[PDB]
């Protein structure tokens, strides 16, 4: 989903909060900060509601806006109870209710998601590979940098994991396969318009192909 | 015209959120305070900079880190959510390395602890990917012209930590003595461990 969450690459941010081995204070920052991440788990390994990509979705789901005006935090609170009501276990009404005021939730999912690619290719260390110039409504965990690039396989996991863009929409037929550490000169992703190196992107292999 | 949402006060939102679930016998009884628990006082970079001090001072645990990370982990028992396939990176004098997660937030949770909110912010996400050299730069890192910079953006299921090279001025200490200057930001990164003057 070309979401506003897709960050890489944007321009016009300035400094980042935080200078080298400055204090960053607790863990949490307020009392209820810990919710979020524990009835995320709650819903995962108690309920079996959801995975933790659905919860990567909803999230990339908040209204833009809503997004980019969110502490990180909250945006969970919001991800996880929207996944509450959609899978039925909780009513907007009785989250709202409780809150005592408003709790507007994520936008609905415009994309049903797809299945695990049927044809895929082992790479192996060394190879060259571009990323599948493909766009994706639903969830995808490729961000838009790297559509369509060039670069070398340095390590092709030893464990295969769901596709995120089935397993993220809660589909039944997200399969498994491997990720592999994509290089790419910096130059490949931004032209001369980097300070950078390299850039590496752990990438599904269903989101690669053989370059040429 | 692009104004916010009205919303309950976020508080009071999460905790609707959990008693919302708890009321209806959802959440067992003391997990959310067994999560917080966890997060606070066991997933710690207290555990990387344990790994760090190892690797620099056992060549075999070294290469062990550097070829299956999972495995070299799990003989600690680090192993955990958000941690469960690990590589670690090398830095060299000709290399510099940086991890982010452009898309979110994801991070080593057990071995570097939960991200911080510089790292979760938009201004990391989207400036380190790109410039990484004036990033660094501008939170106290220089890094040269003669070192490749390499940003692993955090995109799957592969959970990083960087193994920074061992500074001068350290020959001899300790694992304990060598623990203490591996800080959180370099097991991300974006610092270089400092030998006190
Ligand atoms: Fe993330
Ligand atoms: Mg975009
Ligand atoms: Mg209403
Ligand atoms: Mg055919």
């Amino acid at each position: 989903m070309d979401g506003v969450h897709d960050l890489a690459g944007v321009q016009g941010f300035g400094k980042v909060p935080h200078t080298v081995n400055a204090d960053i204070g607790p863990t949490f920052h307020a009392e209820w900060e810990h919710l979020p991440y524990s009835l995320m788990f709650a819903g995962v390994a108690e309920l079996g509601a959801f995975s933790v990509d659905e919860v990567r979705y909803v999230v990339e789901r908040m209204e833009p806006r809503h997004y980019m005006m969110t502490p990180y935090y909250e945006r969970y609170v919001i991800g996880v109870a929207t996944l509450m009501v959609e899978k039925g276990i909780l009513t907007q009404d009785e989250l709202e209710s409780l809150a005592g005021g408003p709790f507007p939730l994520s936008r609905p999912s415009e994309s049903e998601g797809r299945p695990a690619p049927v044809e895929t290719t082992t790479f192996e260390v060394g190879q060259r590979v571009r990323v599948r110039d493909e766009y994706v409504p639903g969830h995808i965990r490729m961000p838009a940098y790297c559509r369509g690039r060039v670069g070398t396989i340095s390590h092709r996991t030893t464990e295969k994991w769901p596709f995120p863009d089935a397993i993220g929409h809660g589909r039944n037929d997200a399969g498994e396969e491997p990720t592999y550490h994509v290089k790419f000169a910096a130059e490949e992703l931004f032209g001369s318009d980097t300070d950078g190196g390299s850039v590496v992107v752990d990438l599904f292999e269903g989101y690669l192909e053989p370059a040429a | 015209e692009n104004a916010a949402p009205a919303q309950a006060p976020v508080s009071d939102r999460a905790w609707a959120l959990f008693r919302a679930l708890d009321g209806k016998g959802l959440v067992p009884d003391g997990y959310v305070e067994g999560w917080k628990k966890t997060f606070e006082e066991d997933f710690s970079p207290r555990r990387g900079a344990e790994l760090v001090a190892r690797a620099w001072t056992d060549p075999e645990f070294r290469q062990l880190l550097l070829t299956d990370g999972t495995a070299a982990v799990a003989q600690y028992g680090y192993l955990g959510p958000q941690g469960e396939y690990i590589v670690a990176v090398e830095d060299t004098p000709t290399l510099k390395n940086v991890i982010v997660c452009s898309l979110c937030a994801c991070t080593a949770w057990p071995i570097l602890g939960l991200p911080p909110t510089w790292y979760k912010s938009f201004e990391y996400r989207a400036r380190v990917v790109r410039e990484p050299r004036k990033v660094l730069s501008e939170m106290g890192t220089e890094i040269a012209s003669d070192i490749e910079i390499r940003v692993y953006d955090t995109t799957a299921e592969t959970r990083y930590m960087v193994l920074p090279q061992r500074p001068a001025g350290t020959e001899g200490w300790s694992q304990e003595q060598l623990q203490e200057i591996v800080t959180k930001d370099c097991l991300i990164g974006v610092a270089i461990p400092q030998v006190p003057t």
